[PDB]
């Protein structure tokens, strides 16, 4: 507990390892750490056979390994975090000295960062070219945390030509862009538009591209 | 804790045979190590190939296999697909402690390649009441997905206040990003030309933007 992603600096975090494995095997189950830097991090394996258990030096007294043969089920349990525990933790499961199968992918964010807002800022084509003519428009999301938001162009009616792209970490504050292409018989004639909503605080952003 | 090292990234063809290796710095690879191959999709999707030095997982197609190459361990892919271009990791045991590698980025030529197109984006007039300033210069549609960006200002380049994204797979199989360079609003009021240059494969692609 829990799996929202967001929890508070020196909490304890518990995380569950679900799929379609298929009974069978799990003679092993191992678990991986991801995040941009330190790459893959092994924590440690459980073998459910017997209990026996292996934790990495630097997992030794943060990470604690169960499983039972009941429900087919396998936990981890985090302690003492910090931020530095932000990371995607996964889930392997194979037979003896296998890392055949794996799981989802568990998003876990720490931080003592406020709740922000969106704020949403039209982007204008002029001269800086798009390629092959045509219209390409686009917003601006800046300045919002934690994750994520949805963009939709045209109430959903404009797929084809939307480039959303994953946002980049900027000072604690989460900033990502969107764009579109359509042709000139719809900008600057008519309508586009460009829906930026962010579930955790919830808001919802109109913005009309007006030429410059 | 010793370090493990790949190839940074390997480029191939369908039909070709190709060969990664896993290197230790503390000695040599033998079979007392037992060599872990994991493969991630540039989907984030991550399945267990290789264990045990050269044991396939059930349900690994039969061109992957492993081995032992002098003093590393090895990767083999006989008959590489296009479906095969993607990130493979390595990793190597240790008493009881599992190493993983940086990983090997490995690019399949399924399909032509091609240049990217770029468009730039001034900032937005409600930005710069915050006295803030954004410009944003989106790149999309190239392959192979690597590419480096650089800013320039007044035809004199910045190195400062840049922050570029990661490429992501586009629903055409090719690969997109973008970047965004932070001004000052009085800043964007005392220069005039603004430059985003993208390099792919040694040519490179330049839209500017002069506020007139």
């Amino acid at each position: 507990q829990p799996g929202p992603e967001l929890v508070t600096p020196g909490a304890s975090v518990k995380m569950s390892c679900t799929a379609s494995g298929y009974s069978f095997s799990s003679y092993n189950i191992h678990w991986v750490k991801q995040t941009p830097g330190q790459g893959l991090e092994w924590i440690g394996v459980i073998y459910p056979g017997n209990g026996d258990t292996s934790y990495n030096q630097k997992f030794r007294d943060k990470a604690t390994l169960t499983a039972d043969k009941s429900s087919s089920t396998a936990y981890m349990q985090l302690s003492s975090l910090t931020s530095e525990d932000s990371a995607v933790y996964h889930c392997a499961r194979g037979g003896s000295g296998l890392l055949a199968y794996w799981g989802q992918g568990t998003l876990v964010t720490v931080s003592s960062a406020k709740t922000t807002p969106p704020s949403v800022y039209p982007l204008a084509p002029g001269s800086a070219a798009q390629t092959n003519s045509m219209v390409t428009l686009g917003c601006l999301v800046k300045g919002y945390f934690p994750e994520p938001v949805t963009v939709t162009w045209n109430s959903g009616s404009l797929s084809s030509g939307v480039h959303t792209f994953p946002a980049v970490l900027q000072s604690d504050l989460y900033t990502l862009s969107s764009s579109v292409t359509v042709p000139s018989s719809t900008w600057p004639s008519e309508t586009v538009t460009c829906n930026v909503a962010h579930p955790a605080s919830s808001t919802k952003v109109d913005k009309k591209i007006v030429p410059r | 804790q010793a370090v493990v090292t790949q190839e940074s990234a390997l480029t191939t063809s369908p039909g070709e045979t190709v060969t990664l290796t896993c290197r230790s710095s503390t000695g040599a690879v033998t079979t007392s190590n037992y060599a872990n191959w994991v493969q991630e999709t540039p989907d984030h999707l991550f399945t267990g190939l290789i264990g045990g030095t050269n044991n396939r997982a059930p349900g690994v197609p039969a061109r992957f296999s492993g081995s032992l190459i002098g003093d590393k361990a090895a990767l083999t892919i006989t008959g590489a697909q296009t479906e095969d271009e993607a990130i493979y990791f390595c990793a190597l045991w240790y008493s009881n402690h599992l190493v993983f590698g940086g990983g090997t980025k490995l690019t399949v030529l399924g399909q032509p390649k091609s240049s990217p197109s770029v468009t730039l984006f001034p900032p937005s007039s409600e930005e710069l009441e915050t006295n803030k300033a954004t410009l944003v210069c989106t790149i999309t549609d190239f392959y192979p997905g690597v590419v480096t960006v650089d800013w320039k200002v007044d035809g004199t380049p910045v190195t400062q206040g840049m922050e570029t994204t990661q490429p992501s797979k586009q629903s055409n199989n090719k690969y997109m990003a973008s970047s965004y360079l932070t001004l000052t609003a009085r800043a964007w009021e005392r220069h005039s030309s603004y430059s985003c240059q993208v390099t792919h494969e040694g040519h490179t692609v330049e839209k500017s933007l002069s506020r007139a």
